[PDB]
RNA sequence: GAACGCGCGAUACUCUUUGAACGCACAUUGCGCCCCUUGGUAUUCCAGGGGGCAAGCGU
RNA sequence: AUGCCUGAAUAGGGUGAAGCCAGAGGAAACUCUGGUGGAGGCUCGCGAAUUUGGGUAUAGUAGCAAAUAUUCAAAUGAGAACUUUGAAGACUGAAGUGGGGAAAGGUUCCACGUCAACAGCAGUUGGACGUGGGUUAGUCGAUCCUAAGAGAUGGUUUCAAAGGCCUGACAGGCCACCAUCGAAAGGGAAUCCGGUUAAGAUUCCGGAACCUGGAUAUGGAUUCUUCACGGUAACGUAACUGAAUGUGGAGACGUCGGCGCGAGCCCUGGGAGGAGUUAUCUUUUCUUCUUAACAGCUUAUCACCCCGGAAUUGGUUUAUCCGGAGAUGGGGUCUUAUGGCUGGAAGAGGCCAGCACCUUUGCUGGCUCCGGUGCGCUUGUGACGGCCCGUGAAAAUCCACAGGAAGGAAUAGUUUUCAUGCCAGGUCGUACUGUC
């Protein structure tokens, strides 16, 4: 996820059962303030849902993961 | 596997082809 | 075909009953 | 992809305001009479699609160049 | 000393099955720390790993 | 060269299929020498018309 | 009574999904409709939230 | 025992039935001879049997758990016949001991550490143990539709008041017919290539592209002001309004045979590289020389149209079928299946050579070209011919046609199946193995 991260752009975040992709792309535009470019989520073993969050160009997540 | 898991009571009781459950009787 | 549809139960009883 | 035979449709396409870059690619290979030449394909990407110019004489390539706007970003190769 | 690991990344990346893939035997701990596909692109560049070339068999 | 469908064929329905030929060939040979397997055809011939049938009666 | 979670239920050592179990289906986290409201360019679009849906040839 | 719905399979060798062609005998009927053709209660490897998935009805003894072949050197480790690397010997031999899927299993996938138990000797190994990591979709499936059948409402539409829509400065009018469930093999809108991880890919990254729905703007057309033209015709188009009502097409449908064509594979020549063998001979043996979805132009057998009027009967298939119900012949129209050129695209991928370093140690330069072939295998497709038979499942979904309701002009008339431009695409499955 780390590598993702400062790699990719794309923060890893865990999220409820019950948020879709809207939900998620809101959520994180408003609590860490950035522009989502897009959103993949899958269900993992353990029951519990994982989210790719790729940003915009105009924002560096490794800035976000350092702030 | 003529039986599968049933809501009601979550044995592996719910008969698949007859939809009825041996333990509990659902629904 | 089945006309009689154009009458409900209950007008064609209060009907029959007038007879 | 789209292909077009058209300078001055090139030159619009460039022009617009949703311009990023364009790509002048160089290719050397022979003709049909065997002797080989330098053929220039002048490449920008519309709203959807890949517009693609080729041109096989050298004096238009350069005129062409020449006559790109100085604000487009030009990919040499 | 278990390049096991080693031969099954060797052979993915030069797409030549585990038949044909050749770790030197005397340089066994520099191969063993070839963890990623990375090192292992690194060490078929350096000749540690080669890959062995078809049989010469009439068809 | 043999065709893929040959090859399945051979692979999977042969045995069956040789099977129920040698069953088919030995009931035909036990009921060729038994006496009342006639076809529908054949014994409508043996029946006759109904003409034939009052021929038959006088 | 059951399932999933931290005796308890997302306020988890108020009350998730269910169950007589109730919008419709169901071996699916599937499919709808109605009313209010909020946000993203916004009268149309998209999404989130709250609350719901088991007349007469008679007198 | 008999079934029903939707799928897979129904192969190969041999023989050679009708029908047809050319001959000979005969007044015909016919009978022989050669070919063609490719059929079957044909053969080969009252009774029995009659492929298959999903759905759905009526004593430290016996013994070693049996699947063949192992050997040498080195590394790790306290410990090596069993772990790892290299060398040798051997095996599966595309109908695999090779790569995937449905169902089913549920973490068995990957990494690190360990041998208390387990893997019927051992083990440093593991489908074991302990701790972590891992499954990313507008385009692939489910979700939608209905099939046999199941099943609410008052047994499956029945003596049920069972519902929506329209018109108009509450009345009138139109129409009929029943919910829902049932397929991850049936029907169905749309994505490809390259790269990338220890374990993820049509899902991620890069590039490239389509589908559906929506609001809108611009250009063009709608040519005197009001819904456009051309050709004898088949029909062509950048457009070129169309209510109720009534229809048509696609979806949508048995099986077999030969013939023609395309693609993938196989075979093969020259040349440009790399590798092997060489006591002797061998211009020699192996391997690289690739082009995705999508897009533009062009390209057709069949069918149809026009002229014309045919016996001295012609045309013609491998298969004897066609012509005054219009042949041969001459000239045209159409479907774009499928080839060709081009964009995607050489910048990718591949094969080489050279120069840098106790290190992520990547930089540079070349070649990636031109052809041939078929009772070959795989697959798609076209026109036919044969046989069985309900004219060969239904529905969602899209399109068109008749009809003539209504609407349209003087500081932006009406329409926007023509062109360009904007936005969006939720939930669940995705790791690994694997009776059909």
């Amino acid at each position: 996820a780390m590598k993702k991260v400062e790699d990719g752009n794309i923060l890893v975040f865990q999220v409820s059962m019950k948020a879709n992709k809207y939900q998620i792309k809101k959520a994180v535009k408003e609590l860490y303030e950035v522009d989502v470019l897009k959103v993949n989520t899958l269900v993992r073993p353990n029951g519990t849902k994982k989210a790719y969050v790729r940003l915009t160009a105009d924002y560096d997540a490794l800035d976000i993961a350092n702030r | 596997k003529s039986h599968t898991l049933c809501n009601r009571c979550g044995r592996r009781s719910f008969h698949v082809q007859k939809k009825t459950c041996s333990s509990c009787g659902y629904p | 075909l089945s006309r009689y549809v154009k009458w409900p139960e209950y007008v064609r009883v209060q009907r029959q009953k007038k007879i | 992809a789209r292909e077009i035979t058209d300078i001055k449709q090139f030159l619009e396409l460039t022009r617009r305001a949703d311009v990023k870059t364009a790509t002048v690619k160089i290719n050397k290979k022979l003709n049909k009479a065997g002797k080989p030449f330098r053929q220039t394909k002048f490449k920008v990407r519309g709203s959807s699609s890949l517009y693609t110019l080729v041109i096989n004489d050298a004096g238009k390539a350069k005129k062409l160049i020449q006559s790109l706007p100085p604000t487009l970003k030009v990919n040499r190769l | 000393a278990n390049l096991r690991t080693q031969k099954r990344l060797a052979a993915s990346v030069v797409g030549v099955g585990k038949r044909k893939v050749w770790l030197d035997p005397n340089e066994t701990s520099e191969i063993a720390q070839a963890n990623s596909r990375n090192a292992i692109r690194k060490l078929v560049k350096n000749g540690t790993i080669v890959k062995k070339a078809v049989t010469v068999h009439s068809k | 060269k043999v065709s893929k469908s040959t090859k399945k064929f051979q692979s999977k329905h042969l045995k069956h299929t040789l099977d129920q030929r040698r069953k088919e060939k030995i009931q035909k040979k036990r009921i060729q020498g038994r006496r009342g397997n006639k076809t529908d055809q054949e014994k409508a011939d043996a029946a006759g018309t109904r003409e034939q049938q009052q021929l038959k009666k006088s």
